[PDB]
């Protein structure tokens, strides 16, 4: 298994759409087409890819990070996590992780100044992944995913 | 996630 | 489709506009020009308020793609479905358990109150009965039971319209455009077409479980509209409230008997399907079983009653801390009390102004006597902290941020014009407040681990700063005791002349003043060090766990995994941000709290360990006793009441409650010295294995314990 | 004819299936995806209002504006 991880080529369309594709399946709250346009076309630079490259498809993205900043308040930077997801053949093998350094790696060269991010409280997978690297709660928000359960608001600070 |  | 007026509206779909030029070929062109990236758009418009767009044809945000049923599709209100009364006992009951799903499950009012047919037939002709069966018990009987159930979300509406509480996360009020204006009559028309349809029920010769049960179900939705007089009128009686709990028990044990079920398509998503809708399709959620959410809804209005029959400022500010602590309240009750606690008079309960229940506050806990802008500024602050007191758990710790900046911002200006009465109060709700917001973190399972050792020291510090002032408070009363009591002392010693009168006369005076308030007050002191020592020694115990298990090497205060990205000192400062701007009590530096856990940490090995673990040890099991005694002594005292003379606790509101509070205390002390035992008695035998287990710290909630002090319970690590 | 025209105009946007929606475009990109606002569903004889809606390209089966619109907007 040999991964390669790709910043996100605009033009490509097919890639784009096997992006929604993946997200898609692995997303309680669903997103119209705009929410990825909202992402990708704005911040093309923050959204990273991840292909098998021995693989009987080679640049079919197996996973995915979308990412965003902004300054938050006046005078700091925050990059934002809002979509993560790794197909589930591929799940256990670090590739999930890479792409979250790849894309905290992207934004502190971009001079953010925090990264932040909201999960579920009941998603240890992401929450071991996220505090592992960092990140530590800020603020717990009530029924945010409704009956999901409740929210975590992670907060990774770099300056 | 994001949610709105 | 085979409908008439389907056929002949298709043609008038287009009629409003006189021409029409087809544009597709120009858009497909265009759009084949645009470059890939690019999106046309208006410049002013942010795409970000593009997010909450639905999406055609995509089966998760399209509602006209909902699949119903033919039953669900050919529901008529107008059809008198058979069995009358068993079908409309099954229609009222479903009603209800939807009344419990939307307010005590949190599930939308689409889904629930307005999935009904017969709900969203009554509200459309308001906002121009509704339908005529031909039936007494669909007419009549369910359209009194529907009226009461819509009367009862306008009511509801009201209670939103205040601000208390946060829209969709407490309570969702999504009615789908739904405005009845004045159409929707009063009180007492509510109430008598309910009365009426009873009547009908009672002069009915057959007797049926599914007629007892649609004789108690009239019964609740009555209780239900009567929910608005605690407001309107502010009345504390229990009468309808008494009512309502009796009923639903009595309901509870028939539902084993009889089996109930709807009219098929009586209750569906079509609304969602046909109706302006701009939210995403929604399934119905599983509904309630029982009648139980009515006895929960019934008692946590009854509680905020309580509030009521206060006396004191000690007991509106007890029952503030004790009525939504041991767990979260109804929603109904939790926007209740801030309405019923702040009234439409501008009066606190009816009985004080703004200004008078600030100064009883200070009067009470400062135990001295003295309209400006600081003190305006400072009642409005003390009203605020007893309206998030309502809030839910997690709103309840954010509702501190505001505070702990605004107080120590209050405290400042108090400070610049040597007011120092005020001052001290002001310090105290700050720090007790600082104390509040960093404990509940915990219960709400903030903090990870290994900043177990930060926030429970820093809890300590600050519970060291709160008894230094608070045991200074009561030296500062027990020389104005003295004082008074040392007149008495001299007017013994002094002859019958003009001077003895003038002491006499000041004697009584204070005597008669000052000397009641100063007894009360220096009790009700006890009470706070006995209960910030005890908040103090099981953060203490806290911090001594932790250092053992840093000593056997199993946590450390910081992130373990390595990570390329941040560093400690960064992490910590983000950790203790809300309290970067408060000057006193000030925060410690990053070097403190690393130099404090080296003092704790065992660096030492082998016999010389030993010697200074069983020290540790010794002490949490110790000091957890010691603990235990001032927690009985406390318990004793909310028992006995405040007429004892030894303490004064102001929880004769929340009496039950605050017992309830301090025996999950005791729990959790007891654990705590359990625990330190497993740890010590698995990791010395764990150093004797050298192939030994590989453990993780995790913060466990002992289940009957107080959730802001978690046992730091150590567990085997297994891979996935 | 610029798209930039178009945009803040009421669109009459046919769905594939026998659906009629009505609102103000806000924004399309060069895949012909369409965002609108204010939209009014227009089947047969019921109607209603959706607020903000997104049309794909392949749900879109033909665009029409109102005549006297168009002259306005040149
Ligand atoms: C989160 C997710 C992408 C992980 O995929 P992945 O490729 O297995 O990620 P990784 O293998 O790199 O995991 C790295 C770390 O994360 C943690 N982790 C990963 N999977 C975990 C699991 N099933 N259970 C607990 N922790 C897990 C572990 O700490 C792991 O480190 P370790 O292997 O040393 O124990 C996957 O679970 C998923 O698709 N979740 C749904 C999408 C989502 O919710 N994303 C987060 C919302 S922002
Ligand atoms: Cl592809
Ligand atoms: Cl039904
Ligand atoms: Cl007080
Ligand atoms: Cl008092
Ligand atoms: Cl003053
Ligand atoms: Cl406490």
């Amino acid at each position: 298994m040999e991964i390669v991880y790709k910043p996100l080529d605009i033009r490509n369309e097919e890639q784009f759409a096997s992006i929604k594709k993946l997200i898609d399946a692995d997303l309680s709250e669903p997103y119209s087409i705009y929410v990825y346009r909202y992402f990708l076309n704005q911040w093309p630079e923050l959204t990273y890819i991840a292909v098998d490259n021995k693989s009987g498809t080679p640049n079919i993205p197996i996973g995915c990070i979308v990412c965003k900043m902004d300054p938050h308040r006046n005078v700091r930077l925050r990059g934002y996590i809002g979509m993560l997801a790794v197909e589930s053949t591929y799940r256990g093998h670090g590739i999930a992780k890479k792409l979250v350094e790849i894309a905290i790696d992207k934004m502190q060269r971009e001079h953010c100044d925090e990264i932040m991010l909201e999960t579920e409280v009941e998603n240890s997978a992401a929450l071991n992944l996220y505090e592992g690297m960092g990140f530590i709660r800020m603020k717990r928000m009530f029924r945010y995913y409704l009956n999901e359960g409740d929210a975590f608001k992670l907060i990774l600070p770099l300056t | 996630m994001f949610h709105l | 489709p085979m409908e008439v007026d389907s056929i002949l509206g298709s043609l008038s779909i287009t009629d409003d506009f006189d021409q029409l030029v087809d544009v597709t070929s120009l858009f497909d062109e265009l759009c084949s020009k645009l470059k890939p990236e690019a999106i046309v758009k208006d410049p002013r418009f942010d795409l970000f308020e593009g997010t909450h767009s639905l999406e055609v044809n995509n089966s998760k945000l399209d509602s006209s793609l909902i699949e119903l049923t033919a039953e669900e599709i050919e529901f008529d209100v107008n059809v008198a479905y058979d069995p009358p009364l068993a079908s409309v006992a099954a229609i009222a009951d479903r009603l209800l358990r939807c009344v419990i799903s939307w307010l005590n499950d949190y599930q939308t009012l689409p889904t629930t109150v307005l999935s009904c047919r017969y709900t969203e037939s009554l509200l459309s002709s308001l906002v121009k009965s509704s339908w005529c069966t031909g039936n007494i018990l669909y007419d009549k009987v369910l359209g009194s039971c529907i009226l009461g159930v819509c009367y009862l979300t306008k009511f509801v509406q009201k209670l939103l319209s205040a601000g208390i509480v946060f829209e969709e996360e407490d309570l969702n009020f999504n009615n789908m455009g739904f405005n009845t204006f004045d159409n929707l009559p009063g009180q007492d028309v509510v109430i008598n077409s309910l009365t009426e349809s009873l009547q009908i029920l009672e002069a009915y010769s057959d007797d049926s479980l599914h007629l007892t049960m649609l004789k108690h179900i009239l019964k609740i939705i009555i209780c239900l509209v009567h929910l608005e007089d605690h407001l309107t009128d502010y009345s504390t009686k229990t009468s309808h409230l008494d009512e309502l709990i009796e009923n639903a028990n009595s309901v509870n044990g028939i539902f084993p008997q009889l089996q109930l079920s709807p009219p098929k398509g009586a209750f569906s998503t079509y609304i969602q399907k046909h109706r302006s809708n701009q939210f995403p399709p929604r399934k119905i959620t599983k509904l309630p079983t029982d009648y139980s959410g009515f006895i929960t809804l019934a008692n946590d209005v009854k509680t905020i009653l309580l509030v009521d029959k206060a006396e004191s400022a000690l007991e509106t500010y007890q029952f503030a801390k004790f009525f939504n602590k041991l767990e979260q309240r109804h929603v109904i009750a939790r926007i209740l009390f801030p309405l019923f606690f702040i009234r439409d008079d501008r009066t606190v309960l009816g009985k004080f102004s703004y200004t008078q229940f600030y100064l009883l506050h200070v009067k009470e806990f400062s135990a001295q006597t003295p309209g400006n802008e600081l003190i305006q500024e400072s009642s409005n602050m003390l009203l605020e902290w007893y309206q998030n007191c309502s809030q839910n758990t997690c709103r309840y710790r954010q509702g501190f941020n505001r505070q702990l900046i605004l107080w120590d911002s209050l405290q400042a200006q108090f400070e610049s014009v040597n007011s120092q009465v005020y001052c001290s109060w002001t310090y105290f709700m700050k720090l007790s407040s600082m104390i509040e917001f960093s404990l509940k973190g915990f219960d709400l399972d903030i903090y990870k681990p290994f900043e177990a050792y930060s926030m429970f020291w820093y809890v300590y510090y600050l519970s060291h700063h709160l008894e230094t002032f608070l045991k200074d408070s009561q030296n500062d009363i027990e020389s104005n005791i003295n004082a008074i009591h040392s007149m008495n002392k001299k007017l013994k010693k002094l002859k019958a002349g003009e001077k003895k009168d003038q002491l006499r006369l000041k004697y009584r005076f204070a005597m008669d003043n000052e000397m009641e308030q100063l007894q009360a007050t220096k009790q009700f002191l006890n009470y706070l060090l006995k209960e910030i020592n005890i908040t103090k020694s099981l953060c203490l115990i806290e911090v001594f766990q932790f250092a053992i298990l840093k000593s056997f090497g199993l946590i450390d205060n910081k992130n373990s995994t390595p990570s390329k990205f941040s560093n400690e000192r960064l992490i910590h400062n983000l950790r203790f941000k809300p309290f970067n701007s408060i000057g006193v009590p000030e925060l410690p530096e990053y070097e403190v709290f690393q130099q404090t856990l080296k003092d704790f940490v065992i660096e030492e090995k082998g016999a010389a360990f030993d010697i200074k673990l069983e020290r540790a040890t010794n002490f949490i099991e110790t000091e957890v006793r010691n603990v235990v005694s001032s927690i009985d002594e406390i318990m004793q005292g909310i028992k006995g009441g405040d007429n004892n003379g030894v303490l004064v606790t102001g929880t004769r509101l929340v009496q039950e409650l605050s017992l309830e509070y301090y025996c999950k205390l005791k729990h959790t002390s007891k654990a705590l010295s359990v625990n330190s035992k497993v740890i010590v008695n698995t990791l010395k035998k764990n150093i004797k294995n050298k192939d030994s287990h590989e453990y993780k710290v995790e913060l466990v909630h002992t289940t009957e314990g107080w959730n802001y002090f978690p046992i730091q319970t150590l567990r085997i690590k297994q891979d996935r | 004819l610029k798209l930039s025209d178009f945009i803040g105009n009421t669109l009459i946007v046919s769905l594939t299936e026998d659906r009629i929606l009505v609102g103000s475009l806000v924004a399309v990109d060069a895949q012909m995806n369409l965002l609108l606002d204010h939209v009014e569903e227009r089947m047969g004889s019921s109607s209603r209002m959706m607020g903000l809606v997104s049309v794909p390209r392949r749900s879109v089966k033909t665009i029409m504006i109102d005549k006297p619109v168009l002259q306005e907007l040149t």
